[PDB]
């Protein structure tokens, strides 16, 4: 809210197969996919807040 | 709030198709099949006009 926690990552592999430490993402919202199994996305949007 | 659209399909439809397939589908690869859960969901929603 008032001062949210920004972050970023780059130059590494990634997957929705690792998107959360519990697959029950109880506050999640995902135009890609929620935490479970996916592995095929990329962007200049390195942001990871 | 009632003008419906389809948000998930196993593939995009052919020219002028009017398919009324409406099952649950995988965000995680879970065979939820006739039932929803977190990571597997029904395919329709409507504009809040």
């Amino acid at each position: 809210v008032y001062a949210w926690n920004r972050k970023r990552i780059s130059n590494c592999v990634a997957d929705y197969s690792v998107l959360y430490n519990s697959a029950s993402f109880s506050t999640f919202k995902c135009y890609g996919v929620s935490p479970t199994k996916l592995n095929d996305l990329c962007f200049t949007n390195v942001y990871a807040d | 709030y009632n003008y419906r659209y389809r948000l998930f399909r196993k593939s995009n439809l052919k020219p002028f198709e009017r398919d009324i397939s409406t099952e649950i589908y995988q965000a995680g690869s879970k065979p939820c099949n006739g039932v929803e859960g977190f990571n597997c969901y029904f395919p329709l929603q409507s504009y809040g006009f």
